[PDB]
């Protein structure tokens, strides 16, 4: 499963 | 009061570690950070809890891993996830991931177990300064690789939707630019990845504009049962 991507800066 | 000896964080795209609770924070404590999906329709996300001060996964200690599942299927970057880290006064660590629109959640608790020695803690702290600049370069590299994959995923979705707007000739120029980006993103030259992304962007500008033109003519002048 993919890890998270930051949603903002 | 007692403090956390090393930063606690989460793996993010590109093999990087995002710190959620900083080293030397007094316990008990809780902190959260927010995240999103990488691909259209993604329904799951991997929550990989780590400990340490450095920027790459391979240079931190893996504590636990679990998944959040049941994320509503939405376009890439659309689902909003909050991950909360909690360390209680006895050192119990709880991590919770939760999605905004449905409240779906998953969590774990990790019992304190066989410690790090004080001397391994010290060494990990000192390595983080000693390799600071190498780490800054490694993070920049990895973040460019993520951007490459982001651009490729978006193109992949657009081609899936709207291949009909391109000639086989134009489609080959695009496919060749995308294959070349994909190749250089496997190496370790940051400037080259950047230039290859720029080339994909320039080769897809007309395609992206035809896709907008199509949505606009349709909304504004109306649709045709033809196509």
């Amino acid at each position: 499963e993919l890890p998270p991507v930051k949603i903002h800066c | 009061m007692d403090v956390i000896p090393l930063s606690l964080g989460l793996e993010t795209m590109g093999g990087l570690v995002e710190k959620v609770i900083p080293r030397n924070t007094t316990i008990p404590v809780a902190r959260a950070q927010d995240f999103t999906t990488f691909k259209d329709g993604q329904t799951a996300m991997s929550i990989h809890v780590m400990q340490g001060e450095r920027e790459l996964v391979q240079d931190c200690r893996s504590l636990a891993r679990f998944a959040l599942r049941g994320i509503p299927a939405l376009p890439a970057g659309g689902a909003h996830i909050r991950v909360t880290f909690q360390v209680d006064a006895d050192g119990l660590l709880s991590v919770t991931a939760m999605e905004k629109s449905t409240g779906v959640e998953a969590s774990i608790q990790v019992k304190p177990s066989y410690g790090l020695t004080d001397s391994e803690i010290a060494s990990m702290i000192k390595d983080s300064m000693s390799y600071a600049e190498q780490d800054v370069k490694a993070r920049m590299l990895a973040e460019q690789k993520v951007e490459a994959a982001r651009v490729l995923e978006s193109l992949h979705g657009a081609l899936a939707a709207d291949a009909a707007l391109l000639s086989a000739a134009e489609r080959q120029v695009i496919d060749d630019a995308a294959a070349h980006l994909s190749e250089v993103a496997q190496g370790d030259d940051v400037d080259a990845i950047e230039q290859a992304i720029k080339n994909v962007d320039k080769q897809t500008q007309d395609f992206a504009a035809r896709r907008m033109d199509q949505s606009v003519r349709r909304a504004l002048k109306g649709h045709s049962v033809d196509e």
